[PDB]
């Protein structure tokens, strides 16, 4: 299981962010990374903690090998406000929260 | 790739419900199908997956016994019913598609189909 | 590149060789491209094999210019070497050799096998 | 000073993909069409060297699985095709000495055919298994494939057992073979060792249990790309063979129709003597005592203290819920919902109820279905249990206890079990070195 | 026997290549088999015939050792030669090389060409 | 032409071998006669490609008559040269020595190995 | 007809033509025809008289 | 105006999944995929 932290942070638009994924059990680079608009379905943004899907800005990125993953999306955008979801194979995370200070 | 689910329902506590979810845009064959479920306020929480090749199924152990899967070849569709529905299921369920079986990557998911159970 | 010296002159021609010789050679479905590919594959192949055989057989394998100890009839041409090497290409020396070149290929293997037999004679 | 110089022959090697023909020592794999292998198989050790194997990337199962694939199709395709049989029949229930267990499970229906004469027809009957009939709504069935796909009759003179392929590499390729005995399937193996040939692999088809398999040496192996993800089917290699017998009581006769010039059908006639359940026996204590190796192999990736449970399929159709196979021409679905039945924690046979099908459905290709004609007599046969293909549930709740169902369908992972110590290289002996040497 | 000096020193494997040189080469039905012994037949054939064919372009046809005559920039490899060839096999030696093949076959071929039309200025 | 020194002494059969040597070598449409000379193509080419490797791998690649340095062993034949070479033909030639061939390919093959590696120890 | 109960019947195609054209069998390269131009040959043993063609 | 007869509502009777059963049912032929056999007869 995940233990995505924080729960949710206030972050000013254009502010670099850091999620931190600390994993419980070996989960090398399969873990993915979820955006969940509020209402919409989720969408994924990076799979493999590094490949980034198309139709994604570059934007984002993701690290981590271990069990520990970090998440970061640089330059923070109005439209990036959501919720963020970690996932390792079956096992999603607690979603960490976006708001704009 | 277009995933399109039922309509949004009410079930009364003890009732069986059987979500359904369409898939089009791609060959209904390659890519398993996963059900996703999220309760109001709360994380996503996997519920399992249906390979449409040969309808293989494997659920999670909290849901196991409650829930089954199957598919539709012909009208190229995946159901799944839920048992003993109580008053915490009333949630917001989704069907993603696993496009490669390591690395489970949700490429496309439904629209939602949310589950009120309550008296 | 590959043919660049076709309309170079005789001599900066047979300097290079090695450019359009490499060129010379480079699961399986019986549908249309298939078996034209499968085609293509066997003649290049049954085409250089017949070069690099008639190369062997005059004693010239694995060697671009080799010389022959076969005379040369004047009948085949007068034209003096500086003008053939100099204000000519190879093509036209192609056209105006040709019916020729059939019969300077038998004196090329017998001299070969001469040349072979005197060297068993002499070692 | 130090030159150039040019090597043919060095043994250096790329991992690659090319064609591997087949060689071996009618059938409906082209036995007779391979090339002879020699009658002393020449494998070359090689000392001190490291090579990275990976069974589930391998690309000579995909090549034997469309092999076996088109084996099927051109043995299947010069023989009776039974669109004529896609007609109204009216069935009713056989009784006529039928046991508890097969109450309803035959049915004794009656139809029209076409005769060998355009304008006559033939009122005749057969035999039908209950699953290959459904109901149009004595009362009136269909074959189950006549909406989906054309059936073709299985054709009588071919042979369906298993004979032994080797998949040889052409020249200047060689095939790598891992002898290290404790290779789990993917990564170094120390111990490689060059072939040309493979071991004989017998192409058996079955779903849950690996049959007439390649066995392991040392101890039984657990092998998957990732024990941790739930989607990947977890290969069980036994060190030791389960004698597992199979049997169709019933003494069937096959009857020929002439539904057309020339094509002739084969359909079930009367059985003969008692109709009782198709079935298989399997050893209790020696499936036990498996189970209990298995079980002491599975919890190295899991950790001590874990409870290894074994309960039986989840669902899906009935390739995968019932362990599947073919032999003396006919097709059994095995419940082995008892061999799956037990929890771990840190003379007497178990007897599984089998259904036959008739409209094989082989290769899970909607589009063309298969009719095996019936085979004469009673049909007894004798198998090892070589492996198994289980699967994790998935989930995580508050108890550590860890469920494995048994999986399947998907041959790759069947032909992926003989496949996997082999990888297959394209020599490149063409080498440049240093060399104090020069041409005069 | 074949490949049986892969993990061989370097001099070692060096001195054998014969038995792994021979097996590099060694009616029709259109069958499942057929096809794919075919194909494993022509796709044989052409392998060996680029290969020689490599090897007679740097002039070095039927030589399984042959030397050159173009230099090696020292940016290709560093190491000292009794290392090279007492303390490693041939396999970690093509990883470490295989980018500056290419360019080194070409220089091959152009000493050759070079070499060869000094032969025909000498002979 | 071609085999016609078949019933010839062994030194006359010897003198002539390009004459049988050159006929060694020389759209698609899978029908039967096309799929017939597909397979013609390819056995005469693979045939010919094998024999010109085993020529090659004993250092007698481009010569018809080669020597080597490999002993003879008596037991192989004890005939006397003048009696094989002026009253008797290749083929009962053949029909006496073909049981001990493979051995002595061997024994060529390893001699050139040598040779080769004396060479690349002299230059 | 008789051959409706034992096979099917495909009818011979009509623009084909039955006349045995001449076809003349040719070995491969790297293979020989002996053909034995003895007249008494009876057809099982030695010929003299062997030609390569 | 401009497509005056183009196209005809034809309707006929086709086997279906069995053998003897038949089937009627419509479609839409464009008027020179139909020929007139002598609501009309077309084939
Ligand atoms: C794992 O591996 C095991 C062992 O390799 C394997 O078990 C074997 O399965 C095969 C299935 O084909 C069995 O072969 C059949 O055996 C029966 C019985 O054989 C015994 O009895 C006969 C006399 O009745 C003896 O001559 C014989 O030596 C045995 O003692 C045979 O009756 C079968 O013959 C028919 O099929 C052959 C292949 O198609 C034909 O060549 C033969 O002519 C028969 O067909 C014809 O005759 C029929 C009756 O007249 C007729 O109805 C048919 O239409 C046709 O005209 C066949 O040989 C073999 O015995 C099994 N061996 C053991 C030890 O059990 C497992 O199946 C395998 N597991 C897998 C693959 O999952
Ligand atoms: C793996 O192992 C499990 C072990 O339980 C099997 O589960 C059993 O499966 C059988 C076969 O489907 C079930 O038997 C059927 O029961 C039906 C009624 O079930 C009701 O009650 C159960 C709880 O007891 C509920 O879960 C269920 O939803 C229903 O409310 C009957 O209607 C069926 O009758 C049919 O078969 C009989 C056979 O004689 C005919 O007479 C009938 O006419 C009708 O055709 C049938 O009896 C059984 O209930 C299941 N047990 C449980 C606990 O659920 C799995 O099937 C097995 N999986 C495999 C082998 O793949
Ligand atoms: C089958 O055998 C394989 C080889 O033994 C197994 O692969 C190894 O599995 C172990 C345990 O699962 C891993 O150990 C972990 O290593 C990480 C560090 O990762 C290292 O390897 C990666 C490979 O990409 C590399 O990128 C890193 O830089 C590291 O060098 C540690 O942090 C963990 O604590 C733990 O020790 C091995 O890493 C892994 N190796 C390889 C090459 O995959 C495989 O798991 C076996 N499979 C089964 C089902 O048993
Ligand atoms: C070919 O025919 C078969 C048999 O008629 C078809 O399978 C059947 O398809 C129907 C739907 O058209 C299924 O009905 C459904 O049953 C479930 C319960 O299982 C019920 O909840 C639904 O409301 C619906 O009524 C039926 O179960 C199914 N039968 C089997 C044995 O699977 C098949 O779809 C046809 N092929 C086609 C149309 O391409
Ligand atoms: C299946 O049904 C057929 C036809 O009803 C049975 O065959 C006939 O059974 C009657 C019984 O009175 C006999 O008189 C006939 O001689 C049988 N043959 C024919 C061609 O009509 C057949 O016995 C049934 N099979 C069962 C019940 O197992
Ligand atoms: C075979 O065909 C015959 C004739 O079409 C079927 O017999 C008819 O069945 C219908 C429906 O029951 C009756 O209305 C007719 O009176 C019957 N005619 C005759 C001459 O019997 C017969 O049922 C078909 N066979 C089967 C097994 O259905
Ligand atoms: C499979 O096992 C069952 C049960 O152990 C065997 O069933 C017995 O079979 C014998 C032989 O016909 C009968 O005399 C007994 O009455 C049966 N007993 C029961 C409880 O069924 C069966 O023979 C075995 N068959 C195979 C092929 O292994
Ligand atoms: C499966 O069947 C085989 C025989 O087909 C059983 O093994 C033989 O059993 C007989 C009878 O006791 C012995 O005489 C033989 O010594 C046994 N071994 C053989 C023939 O190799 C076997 O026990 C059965 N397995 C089950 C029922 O699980
Ligand atoms: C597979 O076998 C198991 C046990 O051998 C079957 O389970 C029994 O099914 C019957 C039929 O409904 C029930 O009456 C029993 O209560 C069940 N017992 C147990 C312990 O599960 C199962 O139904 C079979 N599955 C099939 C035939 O599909
Ligand atoms: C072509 O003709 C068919 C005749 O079946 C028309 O389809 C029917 O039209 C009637 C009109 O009253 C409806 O009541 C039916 O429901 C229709 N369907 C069937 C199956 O009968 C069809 O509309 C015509 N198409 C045209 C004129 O474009
Ligand atoms: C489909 O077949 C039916 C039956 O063969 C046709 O209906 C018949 O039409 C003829 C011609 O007018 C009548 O004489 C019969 O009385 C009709 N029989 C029945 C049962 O209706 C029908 O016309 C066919 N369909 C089409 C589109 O032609
Ligand atoms: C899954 O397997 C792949 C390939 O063997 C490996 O690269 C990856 O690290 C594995 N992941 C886990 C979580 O075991
Ligand atoms: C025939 O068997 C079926 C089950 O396949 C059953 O539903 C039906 O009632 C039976 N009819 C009888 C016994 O008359
Ligand atoms: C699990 O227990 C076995 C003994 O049954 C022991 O050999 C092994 O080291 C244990 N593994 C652990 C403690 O991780
Ligand atoms: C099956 O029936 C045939 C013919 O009656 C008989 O010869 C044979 O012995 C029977 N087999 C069994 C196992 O009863
Ligand atoms: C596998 O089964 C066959 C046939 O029953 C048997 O001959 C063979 O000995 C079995 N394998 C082993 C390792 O015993
Ligand atoms: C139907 O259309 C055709 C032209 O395709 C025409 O000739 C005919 O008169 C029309 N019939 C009517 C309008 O009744």
């Amino acid at each position: 299981p995940m233990t995505q932290s924080p729960s949710s942070l206030s972050i000013s638009v254009g502010d670099r962010v850091t999620i931190t994924c600390r994993s419980s059990q070996y989960a090398a680079h399969n873990v993915n990374w979820y955006q969940q608009r509020s209402g919409k379905p989720p969408k994924l943004l990076i799979y493999d903690t590094s490949k980034l899907q198309a139709g994604v800005p570059s934007r984002f990125r993701g690290g981590g090998f271990g069990t520990e993953f970090t998440f970061t999306i640089s330059s923070l955008q109005p439209e990036d406000v959501a919720t963020y979801y970690c996932q390792h194979y079956e096992f999603f995370g607690q979603g960490t929260r976006l708001e704009i200070t | 790739v277009r995933l399109m689910q039922s309509g949004d329902e009410v079930k009364k506590p003890g009732a069986s419900v059987r979500l359904s979810c369409k898939a089009d845009g791609y060959e209904f064959s390659d890519y398993f199908l996963h059900w996703v479920r999220q309760a109001p306020g709360q994380g996503l929480e996997w519920l399992g997956f249906i390979r449409p090749r040969l309808g293989s199924v494997n659920y999670s152990k909290r849901f196991q016994g409650r829930i089954t899967m199957t598919r539709d070849m012909s009208i190229n569709t995946v159901y799944m019913e839920l048992r003993s529905l109580t008053s915490d299921d009333t949630a917001q369920y989704y069907c993603a598609r696993m496009y490669d079986t390591d690395s489970y990557k949700f490429d496309s998911w439904g629209w939602g189909t949310v589950v009120i159970v309550s008296s | 590149g590959f043919l660049g010296a076709a309309g170079s002159t005789m001599g900066a021609a047979s300097m290079t060789l090695t450019v359009q010789a490499r060129n010379l050679l480079s699961l399986l479905k019986l549908t249309v491209w298939g078996i034209k590919q499968l085609q293509a594959r066997v003649l290049a192949v049954e085409r250089y094999l017949r070069d690099q055989q008639l190369l062997g057989i005059w004693g010239c394998s694995g060697k671009l210019i080799c010389c022959t100890n076969v005379p040369w009839n004047s009948s085949w041409s007068n034209r003096n070497l500086s003008e053939i090497w100099d204000n000519m290409t190879w093509l036209q020396w192609d056209k105006e050799i040709s019916n020729y070149t059939q019969i300077i290929y038998g004196l090329l293997e017998e001299s070969q096998n001469q040349q072979e037999k005197n060297e068993q004679d002499l070692l | 000073n130090l030159w150039v110089t040019v090597y043919y022959g060095v043994p250096v090697w790329k991992d690659a993909e090319t064609t591997l023909f087949c060689a071996s020592d009618h059938n409906v794999w082209a036995t007779h069409a391979c090339v002879p292998t020699d009658p002393n198989p020449q494998e070359i050790h090689l000392e001190n060297v490291t090579e990275e194997f990976n069974m589930w990337k391998n690309n000579m199962v995909e090549q034997m699985h469309t092999d076996i694939i088109s084996l099927w199709d051109q043995s299947l395709k010069p023989c009776v095709k039974l669109t004529p049989l896609c007609v109204t029949l009216q069935c009713t229930n056989v009784t006529n000495n039928i046991t508890d267990d097969m109450r309803g499970e035959l049915k004794n229906c009656s139809f029209n055919m076409t005769t060998e004469l355009r304008d006559k027809k033939q009122k005749v009957y057969s035999l039908f298994y209950r699953l290959d009939v459904v109901q149009i709504n004595n009362k009136e069935y269909r074959l189950i494939n006549c909406n989906t796909s054309a059936i073709t009759q299985a054709c009588p003179k071919v042979s369906f057992e298993p004979i032994p392929i080797h998949y040889c590499a052409p020249a200047g390729f060689a095939i790598l073979k891992c002898k290290d005995k404790k290779f789990n399937g993917t990564g170094p193996c120390p111990s490689v060792s060059t072939v040309q040939c493979t071991h004989g692999i017998k192409p058996v088809v079955s779903t849950q249990l690996l049959l007439n398999g390649s066995l392991a040496e040392e101890e039984v192996m657990i092998r998957s790309e990732n024990i941790t993800n739930n989607a990947k089917n977890i290969l069980v290699q036994f060190n030791t063979p389960v004698q597992i017998n199979c049997t169709r009581p019933n003494n069937n006769t096959r009857k020929s129709i002439r539904i057309g010039p020339g094509q002739a059908f084969y359909a079930t006639g009367d059985i003969i003597g008692d109709i009782r359940q198709a079935h298989c026996n399997v050893s209790k204590a020696t499936w036990n005592e498996t189970l209990g190796k298995v079980v002491k192999q599975l919890r190295k990736h899991f950790g001590n203290n874990t409870i290894i449970r074994f309960a039986n399929s989840s669902g899906g159709d009935l390739e995968v819920t019932t362990h599947s196979f073919n032999c003396g021409g006919e097709f059994f679905y095995c419940n082995t919902s008892g061999l799956f039945n037990s929890t771990w924690i840190s003379n007497d046979s178990i007897t599984l109820p089998c259904r036959i099908k008739q409209i094989i459905n082989m290769w899970q290709r909607i589009g063309q279905a298969m009719y095996a004609p019936p085979i004469q007599g009673v049909i007894r046969c004798v198998s090892n249990i070589t492996g198994l293909i289980l699967t994790r549930d998935g989930g995580s709740t508050n108890s550590t206890t860890e469920t494995f169902r048994p999986g399947g369908g998907d041959m790759r992972d069947n032909w992926r079990s003989e496949l996997y110590k082999y990888k297959v290289v394209k020599i490149e002996p063409l080498g440049v070195a240093p060399t104090r040497c020069k041409r005069r």
